[PDB]
DNA sequence: TGCGAAATTCCATGACA
DNA sequence: ATTGTCATGGAATTTCGCA
DNA sequence: TGCGAAATTCCATGACA
DNA sequence: ATTGTCATGGAATTTCGCA
């Protein structure tokens, strides 16, 4: 601080103040000839302030509150005073934005066989339709096979009827759902753990995670809105025509129906496929078994060229949910307790509780 | 000739009246031809309309070619021809008091009676819950003749609920007390 | 049709059927063994109704109807026949998704002159603060020299009273703004007039439009909150602040303040630049004309490998702005009448009203 | 001695009392040093308090280092010290009945009260509105001295609004006859 | 053993609000 | 304790029909 | 006339709801 | 009749201090 400045002012060279610049005194300040001008080199007590002082007049990152300062002061390497700043600023660090992306998503494996793994979701709430407002979305992992029930509301209780009957068929071994009240309840678990299926949720706030029926969410809405143009939006009396219209609609890249996935034939519905006329049942359910595991299955997309992907003990924050108008985006910062994949992490949050985060859901901590 | 798959023929019947479960008293029964797999759907009445609101479920996820029947009221009304019609299903009866079926259908229906008097004894009135459970049980059960289950034939896969206790289906001597006591 | 399959039977060829195949008769209908297996030919004059019947069952589009008729059919150029069959299905056209992106944005010139522009826009509602409401921001477009004033709505009025405040200081040429009530208002219109400032709006539906006054409320929202962080949210007494603060930022690519390039020299604020201390007033500002003319501009980016630009006489749809529950998301097709910028297009929408429209608003209609 | 530039020196004076208009009876007057720049803001009374009030706008726009007044209350009062300090502003005084500026200033002075008076007369009581084009027309007005305007020598540019017509300025006898009738 | 055209496969785009 | 998906329609590539 | 480190410039990312 | 923008903080590149 003083001690450095004075060593410097009569003439001795001390280590970061580089040689071949006239070290002065004026007005009471150890002043400097740059380049650039002349600039009041501040003694080290001083410099945690002024970064502070520059930094708070419009919390600005790093060039911006470097120049500031710069308009004034130098010392050497000021960048390193300004980021440990940055740091340090709690309402920098849970309002900015991130300028890092996500790694790139995984493309889980497709469940082996039908029944394996259900995923279920509502959608709604629609226009009234006999009373009812919303849709249960039920989606075979493995075929696409899905089933549709119109509900009152997205609650367990209507979850659980409707499961009774489509569970009369086949009884899954995995049930997947994002975290919707209907899902997460107690007496849904019950239901469930009576049954012996597992229930699967996705992290939080993550839809993506229940990919499988969000994207068949599209094709419910999509299908009922052709066919509701230009007529009141009656869609309860076209659930039925809908998931029979869908179930038996060919995805172009796997050459294939749900129903086709689900029963190795067609049923009596129009264009019927007639290729296995001749094949036994029993033949049939072979070659089944042969198209069920060779269908196309999608890789890991390559990673953006700025994009981080979690390490354990890393500050981590995760996005508010649903922030209030002029609030920060972000919590405050929290440690990368586990990687569960590159793309799931858990993390311990300061209050500290065990979470289980999507990446998506997450920005690395600035500044370390 | 063609070999007989999943789809080519529904069995339908109606088994009732039972006692009232939940306002339902009777079942439409459904089995498919070649599988053995049942559906059941509860009923208020074996009427054509009962019978079309409970097929349109049903045919919302699989349409048969045919539809086999008895000369049941229901099943020979017009209204019902006209149904079947519309999805291009052919419909099927038996003649007048002589009902034929297939061997493994009638064997099927057979079971489900059984099995329904079974289980709605002790509990006459709580039926339509045990439905889907009286179901799984008919699908997941080993057929003699075929070496596999109907859940097996119609999804080619083993189930994820098999039934290695092949049940008694039989009545135990309490039962039969309390089942001539019953309707008495 | 009944003729064409006639000379077939009999063994001619006829263009399109290829000779190698053997067509006969069968249940009443031209048959031919194809590798795939043997499929009916239907006479040219079932064609269109087979084809319909394929894609009414769930709306689909190319492939997947190609692929239910393919079941039961064959004849020459059958896609051909699907794909006239998708340009004309009304429901299809307004419902599907586009799957072609718009070309490259405009960067357009800086405004030339403090004045030349203002972008004006409103932020809000905000949590009630002395009984205001709203924000209305004003950013000079070439300096980003902005300024605040808290509404209670945004109205015309309210855009009145602090306009004739802000007009005190200069009169812009031009202001900028989107298609909000407070600004279309022939109110704001004649009080435009009133002094020789004309009017420029957005393309409706397109706030990247209003880019400049847009990306300041960002900042703007972005300091409030972090000054907020841990208080209620107290907004009004800090516009004043923040105003000030922003305009003393550092932009980090220009390297100039707002308030530098407004004026050519800092104010009494915090760490103010001294650089031009020992110029006249006049070598100043001719300074300041020459760092106005040398700022840095962005260019067009890179299109990208899927978009689209307009074409004079083009068949397009506008993006419906507020659909309803299960409605479709696009109006029926209209015609580009001018192509204003590649990025800017005025179509006539079969009402027909010519209205000035985003390509963003835009798809083009599918299959012609 | 480094050259005079903006923003290193803002003459604040009152003017008032004026008819009512809008509710606001005094115009709180600035003027840059360097420039001739000129602010004006309607206040209520030449309080301390009104003056905060309305140097809060402007110092939200660009702060002087000075701002010189003559020894007006509102000046003098502690509050206003204090207000000045926060933000780093020297005050400064000329001594009491013998007011100093600059000639640029005093001459800018002059033009505004004349130029008030002018317009106040057939409307004294609609001049709150006119305000900004007083502003406007004071500073898109030619210098004798300097070649240019103080809009001109603040942002470095022409105006979009020159005021070519550099007007009478003075009475016209009309108004010399209803303006000894209006303070009657 | 190579051509022109049809068929099939590729794959970015966008929406599950 | 978990994880994106896939219809879509122009363009790119392969296959087909013929020689 | 070349090194290691600091400084500056680059630029993808995301939000103006 | 109109049109994206730019703070941000790691990484990439250039400049600086010294020799
Ligand atoms: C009710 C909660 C748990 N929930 C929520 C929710 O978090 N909120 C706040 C409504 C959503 C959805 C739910 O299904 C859902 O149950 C949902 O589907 N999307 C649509 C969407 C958006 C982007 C995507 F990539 C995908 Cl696949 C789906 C919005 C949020
Ligand atoms: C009131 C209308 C005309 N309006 C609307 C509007 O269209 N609706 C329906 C609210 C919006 C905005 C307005 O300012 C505005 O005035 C507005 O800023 N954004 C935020 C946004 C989103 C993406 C971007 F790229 C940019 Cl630049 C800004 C949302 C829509
Ligand atoms: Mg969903
Ligand atoms: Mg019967
Ligand atoms: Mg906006
Ligand atoms: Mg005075
Ligand atoms: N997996
Ligand atoms: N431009
Ligand atoms: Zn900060
Ligand atoms: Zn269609």
């Amino acid at each position: 601080l003083d001690a450095e400045l004075d060593q410097l002012l009569q003439g001795h060279y001390i280590k970061g103040y580089p040689k071949q610049y006239t070290y002065f005194l004026e007005d009471g300040k150890v002043k400097v000839s740059r380049p650039e001008g002349v600039k009041i080199i501040p003694p080290q007590s001083d410099r945690q302030k002024i970064v502070l002082q520059a930094h708070n007049l419009a919390h600005t990152g790093r060039e911006a509150t470097l120049l500031k300062i710069a308009n004034l002061y130098w010392w050497p390497n000021m960048r390193k005073d300004v980021v440990k700043q940055l740091g340090r600023c709690q309402q920098c660090l849970i309002t900015n934005a991130s300028n890092k992306a996500s790694g790139p998503i995984l493309r889980p494996d497709r469940p082996q066989k039908p029944f394996d793994k259900f995923f279920i979701d509502y959608i709604g709430p629609l226009p009234p339709s006999q009373g009812y407002l919303y849709v249960l979305v039920v989606v075979d992992g493995m075929t696409g096979f899905t089933w549709l029930y119109p509900t009152k509301a997205p609650s367990t209780s209507a979850t659980v009827k409707s499961l009774n009957v489509l569970t009369s068929i086949a009884i899954p071994k995995v049930i997947h759902s994002d975290q919707g009240a209907a899902f997460t309840s107690s007496t849904f678990a019950e239901w469930a753990k009576e049954r012996g299926i597992h229930l699967e949720f996705s992290t939080p706030y993550h839809p993506q995670s229940s990919g499988k029926v969000e994207r068949k969410n599209s094709d419910i809405k999509r299908l009922l809105t052709k066919l509701l143009v230009g007529r009141p939006t009656k869609w309860y009396d076209l659930l039925p025509v809908v998931q029979l219209a869908l179930n038996n609609t060919y995805s172009p890249v796997l050459k294939y129906t749900p129903h086709q996935l689900l029963f190795g034939i067609d049923s009596n519905t129009p264009f019927a496929n007639q290729d296995t006329l001749d094949l036994t049942r029993e033949e049939e359910l072979s070659l089944l078994q042969e198209i069920r595991t060779s269908l196309y299955h999608p890789s890991t997309p390559p990673a953006s060229s700025r994009s981080w992907s979690p390490v354990v003990g890393q500050l981590v924050q995760e996005r508010v949910a649903r922030p209030a108008s002029l609030r920060p985006r972000w919590h405050k910062p929290s440690t990368v307790l586990k990687v569960l994949n590159p793309r799931t992490v858990v993390i311990l949050d300061h209050l500290g509780n065990n979470r289980t985060v999507s990446i998506d859901n997450l920005k690395p901590t600035s500044h370390q | 000739d063609r070999p007989q798959k999943p789809f080519d023929k529904f069995f339908i019947d109606y088994i009732g009246p039972l006692p009232p479960s939940q306002g339902y008293l009777y079942v439409l029964v459904v089995v498919d031809g070649m599988t053995g797999f049942t559906w059941l759907y509860p009923t208020k009445a074996p009427s054509t309309s009962a019978t079309v609101k409970s097929l349109n479920v049903l045919t919302s996820i699989a349409i048969p070619k045919v539809i086999h029947s008895d000369q049941g009221a229901a099943f020979t009304s017009s209204t019902f021809a006209e149904w079947a019609k519309e999805r291009g299903i052919h419909l099927e009866f038996s003649t007048p008091y002589h009902p034929q079926s297939s061997g493994k259908v009638e064997r099927k229906n057979s079971d489900i009676k059984r099995l329904l008097t079974k289980l709605l004894v002790g509990r006459p009135t709580k039926w339509y819950d045990l439905l889907p459970v009286v179901q799984l049980a008919l699908n997941n059960t080993y057929s003699p003749v075929l070496k596999y289950t109907p859940h097996q034939l119609l999804f080619g896969i083993d189930s994820n609920t098999p039934f290695a206790n092949q049940d008694t289906l039989d009545l135990t001597r309490e039962e039969e007390l309390s089942l001539l006591q019953e309707i008495r």
